């Protein structure tokens, strides 16, 4: 399990974000597509750098809605990628941020400034150090790695 | 008295790959011999590159850390199901323009 | 001749193919042909390294021992990245975690055999074929390996009825499944390199005598 | 565009050193003017001289 922490405080809208997609109270969007994390797969890993999923739509990273529209603005770059584990959205450029999300494997800096970072994750080294172990062909994992439950750890 | 591959990076033993490749490219590139033209320089670049060359590789690394340059360069003794008493030990090739090619993906940086 | 696929593809014939509707490159002895990658990424960014070093030999992007691009670590980040010094291009991932990047391409241009449509002609030579009864001379680069069928199949617009000629060396009739060195024609261009002279003025040359054109 | 030294040097963007010298030797031999009288040949020659001396210095194939 990967447990995470949301500075809500820091970025409100964000948070909110992630943990709606997480829990999927908020069910289908306008367009059809489940806004829940159950069943979304990590799409991208890259070794010394970051693991990408939250694909909701197809698994592919070239899509994901989130809660507020298919893109909401950037709200915030406060948070540093100065650690293991920062999470953050992954976006297309500015203002493009969706449902896809990454974990960073290591300190990253070079990610300041361009993607917003929200949170950390708490729990679960283990869990992160054998998704950064399997391996992957031009980034993209060629062992199954899926979300299989999402949502409230305390609900 | 066995060579501290951590110690000719100047850096931490439970320093992550990050930290092991950013002291190779400020060490590579202060002791290139493009840029370094002092005899000891060319001593130091290999034994820089050769130290990479371990900590870079997790499982060189792992060894390594458990044994030392020792256990690591004259192998570790296999416990289960080998033909071969003895892993193949680490042997440098000798060539720390390969380990600079390799990491800067040619011999210009 | 219209299914007969071709394994021996000369560097000038793929260098021919430089166009974004006809677009041949060569890396590590094999040509691919990426029209067809060239036609589905039409008018993407990625597309103009490949348009740029179209009917050129891109081996130096690649490294020969894992069939890759060339990896270089990146000194801010510490991590491994495949080295684009002409920029990013068609299935290389971009630097960054970017949610409009998809890796729904599968296997890359580069690792898959579906645009490889030969071999390239690393090594060749110049022949020259000089018939005994018109008294005409042609020069023909050709490969090495390059069978003499595939020769008189390269010279067949020079000589339609070259099939019903025989084909001579020396005096020697020529073996028509066999190459040129297995035929006895030596590859002497490392020697006259070494003893420093043009190599153009001998050329070796094959004789072609008539028979009949039934 | 400028002059390609790989292409008037007719050799690959990956050639070593070694072949760098040989199609130097092979061409400023064949384009010399004690040798070839042609007009083209001291303009093919001083292009070839201008190319080997790109290539052989490796800074200065680098940054080329």
């Amino acid at each position: 399990r990967l447990i995470f922490e949301l500075y809500c405080d820091v970025c409100p809208k964000t948070c909110k974000n992630f943990q709606v997609l997480c829990t999927g109270k908020a069910g289908f969007s306008q367009r059809g597509i489940r806004l829940h994390y159950k069943n979304s797969i990590f799409h991208r890993i890259v070794q010394n750098g970051w693991i990408q999923g939250g694909d909701i739509v197809y698994g592919k990273g070239d899509n994901g809605e989130s809660i507020y529209g298919p893109t909401f603005e950037d709200e915030n770059f406060s948070v540093p990628h100065n650690k293991r584990g920062v999470l953050g959205m992954a976006n297309k450029g500015r203002h493009s941020n969706g449902s896809q999300f990454y974990i960073t494997l290591q300190a990253t800096p070079y990610l300041d400034r361009k993607f917003v970072a929200f949170g950390q994750l708490i729990e679960g080294t283990e869990v992160l150090k054998q998704l950064e172990l399997v391996p992957t062909q031009n980034e993209r994992p060629i062992h199954m790695c899926r979300i299989t439950d999402s949502g409230d750890p305390y609900a | 008295m066995g060579q501290d591959y951590y110690s000719v990076l100047g850096i931490t033993r439970n320093s992550e790959d990050a930290q092991i490749k950013q002291a190779y490219r400020r060490l590579a590139l202060k002791h290139h011999p493009l840029k370094s033209n002092e005899p000891s320089s060319a001593e130091i670049f290999r034994q820089i590159a050769e130290a990479y060359d371990v900590l870079s590789d997790p499982m060189k690394r792992g060894i390594y850390d458990k044994f030392g340059e020792e256990g690591l360069k004259g192998g570790i003794p296999l416990e289960f199901g080998s033909q071969t008493p003895w892993t193949t030990g680490y042997v440098f090739h000798g060539k720390p323009e390969k380990v600079f090619h390799e990491f800067f993906g040619g011999n210009n940086p | 001749l219209e299914y007969f696929q071709r394994r021996y593809f000369t560097p000038a014939e793929v260098a021919q193919h430089n166009r974004p509707e006809d677009l041949w490159v060569s890396y590590l002895g094999r040509v691919y042909d990426l029209t067809s990658l060239a036609q589905e990424y039409k008018g993407n960014l990625l597309l103009k390294p490949i348009v740029e070093v179209a009917g050129q030999d891109i081996s130096h992007w690649f490294d020969p021992k894992t069939r890759d691009i060339r990896k270089h670590i990146d000194p801010l980040t510490g991590c491994l990245r495949y080295c684009t010094p002409r920029g990013r291009f068609v299935h290389v991932p971009p630097q960054l975690p970017c949610s409009d990047w998809a890796n729904d391409f599968g296997k890359p241009w580069w690792q898959g055999s579906y645009y490889e449509v030969g071999r390239l002609s690393a090594k060749t030579r110049s022949i020259r074929i000089i018939n005994t009864l018109t008294s005409q001379e042609h020069t023909l680069e050709v490969g090495v390996l390059e069978s003499i069928w595939e020769i008189l199949h390269r010279y067949l617009p020079y000589n339609s009825h070259a099939a019903s000629y025989t084909w001579k060396y020396e005096g020697k009739n020529l073996n028509m499944d066999f190459t040129l060195e297995e035929n006895g024609i030596r590859d002497e261009e490392e020697e006259f390199d070494y003893l420093s002279m043009d190599g153009t003025l001998h050329t070796p040359a094959i004789l072609l005598y008539f028979n009949d054109d039934l």
